[PDB]
């Protein structure tokens, strides 16, 4: 008989005492039915008991009153129910649901402002503008001097005028630039301080096929100081990255500072040879580019490592969902979009408690054996209905076998976007075709829909049921391949449990396939290095860390100039 | 009423004693054919789909592995032609066009009047375009239900995570409706280059298609309404469209040892002897204070002067980068010799600083090439400073990174086959 | 004519599922007027339904043939104004399902608005007509007073494990088990009332098991329903490709 | 080849044996019509520019002291508009028209199709008119250079500080182009409130218009080429036009005691009979699989159906909120009678789960009446839902807070005045 | 620390430092602080980002149109007792505190103590029944003469001064400001009038609060630099100067 995944963590969460819940009264079986209501609220919770401290503190200092427990609806405060912690998936952090809330989570806010600070920049147009224009030679010698000066002038320093006033190194530390090329001859004679090796990175076969895509190009992958954008926004990103690039080109190519061949080097750096995170939003949710809602799936799952370090596929694919439906309905959707207590556990039911994994290895086991392996599986309808049925009752039987597996994912879209995301990535993995994985994730909702009842919140299966329909229509506004979609193609603009889950499945495709990259090459190696605060091989290691504050690699404070 | 004689690019006389109300875009048929067509014309390039197809690439940069679909499509250009025509058509018969260019690598397209009749904006040229090549695709090739998305991948680019065909195959002469600064600037987001390329490098033809288009930009914007319907119409006739010979004469006489500041004395001399401006004052220095006897008049003819200095100077260097100083040097010496304001009382002036500035700095902008009237740069003047910009993007020799050869071979190509964008002076004054 | 099938499958959860959505459902208990009105706390029992006062530039009836052909109902016709009826019901097997009362009202009650949710499901509608289908969803079948509850607002509970006496967990404790039956003595949304509403004994486990519309691994699992796991797939495959080409 | 018959919003004959062909937006001139008069009519709300200068407002909250100017624009009215069209006319006797409505307090002007012709847009219909009120104010009260600034506030509003004429007095049917979510969306960024107010809330009218301006925007989007033009004229004829009184008929035989269920369970029986479906296979159990004879038809049959569920449960409820769940029940319970797709094979039940959601919930959207075919929440269907929208809007009896009486008095009295726009079925039907 | 380097002041142009000409400290106008340019600038200077982020995080939001929403859509009493106690409500559930569902994770109140609301009102009957913990008392802040002619622009409505938290926008930007707002007035609102948690008249509110009776800092930006509300960009000249206070309190012009 399989074990589920999830069952050890079900144990750990429902039947040992968390804070002062007296877990052991309510019950010590995780296939019971019945639990014994204690209605303890406040008094078992170390964390509830934490912010209403800080809220009598507040009320007190200002003179107008903050959180109160109490101002719960007809006075009940929260846990009249248990209180219980939960476990982040592939590792051993026992947390409370607010440590996973994004504001209390500096692994997570990082995550996201590593993604915002970043543009990939090419250095080919610039080099040939120098040639052309100025009649200059570049050499790797020339290179190397103008990656010593841009990464002094990058983070806010000056290289040519007198009298400039500087940003504080030591709040602008996070902000450096590194270059990779797909000439190894060119490698070979930069500076290894600022290289990202792709033969390093990369196996031999993922390095020959991000070499031959990228082709014998150069280019920059810039890290903007964290404290800019979160002062000022992700389109500031693109615009700061160039200013210092062309200061640059200045400085070490000793061009006049400000003739016409000036303007060619900005032209190419802000627009002809810019790789950014993602382009603008229209009016309603207007937004500038290096938002996270225009950042397209496969461009998320480019910007996760986890493939490029395990041969696990099923733990590379969901290291991408966990990163998906932190940024994307936590971050985006329950801030940007919305706002306040937010979406949290929309988000955590995909990176928490081992469920998602029991029911993903579920379904590519299944996938593997009937099939052959990885990829193997023909890319049709018929595949596509036998491995996401397989899957989705497997997943909707296991909330029935597991009553605490239900109270865990109490809310219908928590149950949605766990079934439906093993089922695509399953069937992605399976065929080696994202779009594929994305006709099952379709398939397991109506499935799960007529198993329960129910699906998800009022809103949710907009999408779902436009669907089906829209996977392989070529109309305008309809088609596109999944790896393209991010969350401003229409029918996912709005709502949770969806987006991260397709950031999974568009990896998957490619993860089964073995392939370096899902749809951006410069993203993937970009992203391949250690110096970026937040470690992308190891997404939900990182949120564990924010959750329990012990991510040590928080950029942007400002304690160097605030009173000690 | 305001009479001009239309002159041609060579100098030659086209047309005499017209009313310029007679040469507005809301009147003259030539010009209101020239946007009749710029709006259901758009371009599909065969070329980039094949390559899109072929390599699983959306863009500069984006590729998908394992979805390369090695689709023979350039040779195949005229049977794809005809298809698309027939989903492009509304009936048998009507005004629909499909022309393959350049060795089967693009398509002109020129969507039937209907769909414009029924449609509120022009899009429906690249919307149109886009679906029919999409289905002709998918039917020659017997696309199944699984690889048709990168067939419209290859067509449609990002479309709809981007708002419009990001990495696509099908574009215009214009840009997306949502790319428009404020109200009435579609006409205005039309690269230099563009211009330069469809006009084959001709500088005089290069400004009067900018001129008409950048005007058509001012009456749909509201800025030719009452008396500055004038005001526009003289500034079309004298800067656009060579009337009296000003433009061409003035560069013809200081073509060979001219500068900036010799076309200013030639604008200033010709004003005076044709009574647009008199001594109003003498300074006890014995400086002259100047009066516009014509305020308009002056108007365009200091518009006039801006494109002749550009063509002067610009021509002479062979080197685009020169008009951005020539508009501002061109008004700031034509005030301080007459003590009256220079063309746009001081917006094409303006307009020049900071397109000089966007032009020889780290913070925007680029070469000339990459400016239009919806640029936030250089769209403050009232459609009187991009047409000089077009005149120099001509005559530039190769100085230029981002030249009309590398930002326009398709747009070039396509409007460009079309004899009333590539000669609109002699269309203009046919039309009459 | 025309017989309508309503929905595949044979086992007892798919009989009930057509039971609930053609309005062939058994009388199971009795509420009064006045202790209806109490529970949906609208408005004070006894009372009349207030009317709506929309501006002078509204009150115009338009001349319009479909108001002309479609009738109003008694509650349109009265003017009331819109109010809402909200359920939320247990996963172990409370007869109800969301889809299921959304279905039943869409198809039994003339100008409802229903809303299906995970944890709620809502019908509005005019005041008296949201109490003639409030009536219908707790007198029959369609409810167990233990595993299903009348909730307006904090709803949690419908995939809770049961408390120790069966009852399905509230937060606001707006129903509970007393000396052998469930007494109601809080109205929708929290407010106690005034008086104990009576709605009888709950379901055995067995009925409810026998009555109800979800399916379950330890009752009748979903996957045993062959013709409506294939219904699902067939209305999946059809969808997908006739957005690819309809043909 | 499809053939229908076009019958009234009373269920009266007006044409036999139409091919849907002829309905098309494309060939329709009764429809082109409508699409030129909406793109060149705007709205001037001189009362509303009266209250702005007398109060130095701008919009709904901006002040700015000691800008006060009280002229008598309103008793002006009739000046003001005779001026206003020789300003926004290109010719005398051309076809401008400036008519005085609502006792002085609006102007409805239609510019002439020559400001169309020479633009690339609409936008002419807003900019003319702005620009034509601001000098005509200037002229009447001989504004003074310091004080015409507030003159131009008082109509343009905060442009270009905004995109728009935010603020302003100035307003159109439709929106700046700026606010398209993509390619084709102008047509469709029209709010139900506007028609329903537009067509006096005559639900028949207001689903037909709705439907002619959705598929108009279908048809700019790309999205009725080859095979997909017939998929959206049957749409277009059975659910917006009530070809063979499909619509009329459902809704007065379940009228009286009718629901959303009742209204699935009479489509089914009538595709049946017209032979649009079959039984495909019998299951053990005896539930009956049905097969689409004709896809495209039955597609059509589900859309009418959608129509007339929402007549029959908005108009008995005389409650628009109802719309969203008929849009989603009709078609989930459809399917499940049927085992054939719903309307838009799910995007029709897809847009009401989420329109349902945002009429609801704290997160967005609002009353059925602010939702249109540009809104996020409610363009995924292909033009099928916001027809239905329009009509439940149109049915309702005093319970929305944003009413069309609140939102839309000036669009509803300008178009509203407007035979095609009021009776858009029986216009149709007599263009043929 | 990081193996790549970053500041060095011998990368300047020709290996010279800045400084070959004196360096000279500035006087911060009207003020004894003597301090060197470097300290104003606006990555360096906390005060100068907070004065961003305090701007970015305001919106201003009407309650006539949600009260009048209460009152003849569900035929609820407003009263002052029922405004002072959603504003108790609005304090605890602004900075991301929960008050309808049961298990929520909330904000920590230590990182959004910079997050309230209070409220104003051309009303004066209405300002004397308001909590005054909450409220911005015209009559007090401005003088005689200043709080007539406010009060006789602003009428009898009433407003409120939202303030969310300086995390939130630092996290994410001044387009969601309005949307933050909203989505907390709305919970407050179904809390204290015991609304259903979720019915038609809801998506009133919502509209209320997030489009008619928003008055935010700014509008959006057009593509080429593209930016939602909120933004800098967005924010009107006169709306700087209404932001700025010194000319309440110093009669200095
Ligand atoms: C008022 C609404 C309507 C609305 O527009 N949004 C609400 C409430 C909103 C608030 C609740 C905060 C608070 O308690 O003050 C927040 C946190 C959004 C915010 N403003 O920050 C939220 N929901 Ni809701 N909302 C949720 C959910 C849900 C589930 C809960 C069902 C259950 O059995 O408990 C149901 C939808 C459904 O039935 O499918 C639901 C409804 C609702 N959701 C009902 C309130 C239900 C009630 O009266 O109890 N949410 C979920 O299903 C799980 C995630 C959870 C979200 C918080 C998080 O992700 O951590 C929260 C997401
Ligand atoms: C012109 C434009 O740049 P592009 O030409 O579009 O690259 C624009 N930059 C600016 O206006 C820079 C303004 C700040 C730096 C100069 C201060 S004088 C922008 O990025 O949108
Ligand atoms: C619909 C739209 O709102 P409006 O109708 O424009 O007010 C949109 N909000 C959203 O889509 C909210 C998405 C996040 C909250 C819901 C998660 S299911 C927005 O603010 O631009
Ligand atoms: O109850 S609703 O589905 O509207 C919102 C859930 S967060
Ligand atoms: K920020």
């Amino acid at each position: 008989d399989r074990e589920q995944l999830f069952k050890k963590a079900l144990e750990i969460k429902f039947t040992q005492e968390w804070g002062e819940n007296k877990a052991t009264e309510v019950s010590t079986d995780i296939t019971s039915k019945k639990a014994k209501y204690l209605r303890l609220g406040t008094a078992q919770s170390p964390r509830k008991r934490e912010f209403e401290q800080y809220g009598k503190e507040i009320a007190a200092k200002r003179g107008l009153p903050g959180y109160d427990p109490k101002l719960h609806l007809g006075g009940i405060p929260l846990g009249q129910r248990q209180i219980t912690p939960y476990v982040v998936s592939s590792t051993d952090t026992l947390c409370d649901g607010d440590d996973l809330h994004f504001v209390n989570n500096a692994a997570m806010q990082q995550m996201w402002d590593d993604i915002r600070r970043t543009v990939i920049v090419g250095m080919d147009l610039a080099h040939e503008t120098l040639e052309k224009r100025l009649g200059k030679e570049v050499t790797p010698e020339t290179i190397n001097h103008y990656l010593e000066v841009l990464n002094h002038a990058m983070p806010g320093a000056a290289v040519v005028q007198e009298m400039m006033v500087e940003t504080h190194p030591g709040l602008v530390d996070d902000c450096y630039v590194k270059v990779f090329t797909g000439d190894d001859e060119l490698a070979d004679e930069i500076d290894k301080r600022f290289l990202i090796d792709i033969d390093k990175q990369f196996g031999e076969e993922k390095a020959a096929q991000i070499k031959a895509a990228i082709g014998k190009t150069t280019w920059q992958a810039v890290h903007v100081p964290t404290i800019v954008v979160r002062t000022c926004d992700g389109a500031t990103t693109s615009r700061w990255t160039a200013m210092q690039i062309g200061m640059s080109f200045i400085a070490a190519y000793r061009m006049c500072a400000g003739e016409a061949a000036v303007a060619d080097l900005a032209y190419a750096a802000k627009h002809a040879a810019l790789v950014g995170m993602g382009d603008m939003l229209p009016a309603r949710r207007a937004r500038g580019p290096n938002e996270p809602g225009g950042l397209q799936f496969g461009y998320l799952a480019d910007i996760v490592q986890a493939d490029r370090v395990t041969d696990d596929k099923v733990k590379a694919s969901l290291e991408v969902v966990a990163a998906g439906a932190m940024l994307y309905d936590q971050i985006w959707l329950g801030s940007y979009m919305s706002g306040g207590v937010g979406f949290t556990q929309y988000a955590t039911a995909a990176y928490t408690n081992n469920i998602l994994d029991d029911f993903s290895y579920y379904g590519y086991e299944y996938a593997v054996d009937k099939y052959g392996g990885p990829a193997q599986a023909p890319a049709t309808l018929e595949t596509v209905k036998d491995i996401a049925t397989e899957t989705a009752i497997y997943a909707i039987e296991q909330y029935e076998y597991f009553p605490t597996l239900l109270e865990d994912q109490f809310g219908g879209s928590q149950r949605a976007a766990v079934v439906a995301a093993a089922a695509g990535i399953a069937t992605g993995l399976a065929t080696g075709n994202s779009q594929a994985g994305l006709s099952g994730w379709y398939l397991a909702q109506y499935l799960l829909k007529e198993a329960e009842g129910r699906l998800g919140f009022f809103g949710y299966d907009l999408q779902d049921q436009c669907g089906a329909a829209n996977v392989f229509s070529y109309q305008s506004d309809e088609g596109l391949p999944l790896e393209l979609r991010g969350p401003n193609y229409p029918n996912y603009a709005m709502n949770v449990g969806h987006q991260g889950e397709y950031a999974g499945i568009a990896s998957s495709g490619h993860i089964g396939r073995g392939d370096a990259f899902v749809v951006n090459p410069l993203v993937k190696v970009a992203f391949a290095d250690p110096l970026l605060n937040f470690d992308f091989t190891q997404v939900r290691k990182e949120f564990a860390k924010g959750a329990v504050r012990e991510f040590d690699r928080c950029a942007g404070e400002r304690a160097l100039i605030l009173p000690a | 009423s305001d009479k001009v004689d239309i002159y041609s690019d060579r100098g030659k006389l086209l047309a005499s004693d017209v009313d310029i109300m007679d040469l507005a875009p809301t009147r003259n048929r030539a010009i209101r054919t020239i946007i009749h067509d710029t709006k259901r014309t758009a371009a599909v390039n065969l070329g980039g789909i094949e390559k899109a197809l072929a390599n699983g690439r959306i863009g500069k940069v984006k590729k998908i592995p394992g979805k390369e679909m090695k689709l023979d499509i350039v040779a195949n250009a005229e049977r794809l032609a005809e298809r698309v025509k027939e989903l492009v058509q509304v009936n048998e018969g009507d005004d629909t066009t499909v022309e393959v260019l350049a060795g089967g690598k693009f398509l002109k397209v020129q969507v039937p009047s209907a769909r414009l009749e029924s449609g509120a904006e022009y899009v429906s040229s690249i919307t149109a375009s886009a679906a029919a090549i999409t289905q002709a695709i998918i039917e020659l090739f017997d696309v199944g239900i699984f690889d048709a998305c990168m067939v419209k991948a290859a067509v449609w680019g990002d479309y709809p995570q981007t708002i419009g065909l990001n990495g696509g195959n099908v574009s215009s002469i214009l840009e997306i409706p949502q790319k428009d600064e404020g109200l009435g600037f579609t006409l205005r987001n039309i690269m230099a280059n563009h211009i330069a390329a469809i006009t084959q490098r001709n500088a005089m033809n290069a400004a009067a298609l900018s001129s008409i288009l950048e005007q058509c930009g001012e009456f749909e914007m509201g800025n030719a309404i009452g008396m500055f319907e004038r005001h526009q119409l003289l500034g079309l006739a004298y800067q656009g469209l060579n009337a009296n010979n000003i433009v061409y004469e003035t560069v013809k006489e200081q073509g060979k040892s001219g500068t900036i500041g010799t076309v200013v004395h030639s604008i200033v001399e010709r004003a005076l002897e044709d009574g647009v401006i008199s001594v109003d004052k003498v300074a006890p220095s014995g400086y002259k204070f100047y009066k516009a006897n014509d305020v308009m008049l002056w108007n365009a003819y200091a518009a006039a002067g801006s494109l002749a200095a550009t063509m002067v100077n610009c021509g002479a260097a062979r080197a685009a980068q020169c008009v951005s100083s020539t508009l501002l040097y061109f008004n700031d010496l034509l005030e301080k010799e007459t003590g009256l304001p220079g063309c746009d009382y001081g917006k094409v002036q303006g307009t020049a600083v900071g397109f000089s500035f966007f032009s020889h700095s780290i913070y925007g902008g680029g070469g000339p090439g990459v400016f239009n009237g919806n640029h936030i740069v250089t769209r403050h003047s009232r459609g009187f400073a991009i047409p000089c910009v077009a005149a120099a993007v001509a005559l530039d020799a190769g100085t230029q990174m981002f030249s009309p050869e590398m930002t326009s071979a398709v747009v070039g190509t396509v409007y460009g086959s079309i004899p009333e964008f590539r000669e609109p002076i002699k269309t203009v004054a046919a039309s009459l | 004519a025309y017989e309508p099938q309503y929905y595949p499958g044979n086992t007892s959860v798919a009989q009930n599922r057509r039971k609930h959505m053609s309005g062939n459902v058994e009388k199971l208990r009795e509420i009064s007027d006045e202790d209806l009105t109490a529970i949906l706390g609208h408005r004070a029992p006894g009372s009349d339904y207030p009317s709506t006062h929309p501006p002078l530039a509204e009150m115009g009836e338009p001349d319009c043939p479909i108001r002309e052909i479609v009738e109003p109902t008694p509650g349109a016709a009265a003017g009331d104004r819109i109010r809402y009826v909200q359920w939320t019901d247990s996963m172990y097997n409370a007869p109800a399902t969301p889809y299921w009362r959304s279905y039943y009202a869409a198809i039994n009650h003339r100008g409802v608005d229903p809303g299906t949710l995970s944890g709620r499901q809502i019908v509005e509608a005019r005041e008296r007509d949201v109490e003639v289908y409030g009536k219908m969803s707790i007198e029959t079948e369609m409810t167990c007073p233990a595993l299903a509850g009348l909730r307006g607002a904090t709803v949690h509970g419908h995939s809770c494990r049961l408390q120790e006496d069966g009852v399905m967990f509230d937060m606001l404790d707006r129903r509970r088990l007393e000396g052998g039956t469930i007494i109601m003595d809080k109205d929708q949304v929290g407010v106690p009332l005034d008086r104990k509403v009576d709605l009888g004994k709950p379901m055995s486990e067995e009925e409810a098991a026998k009555r109800t519309t979800i399916y379950r691994v330890d009752n009748v699992p979903f996957r045993s329903d062959s013709e409506v796991v294939e219904w699902v797939q067939r209305i999946w495959e059809l969808r997908t490709r006739y957005g690819f080409q309809p043909q």
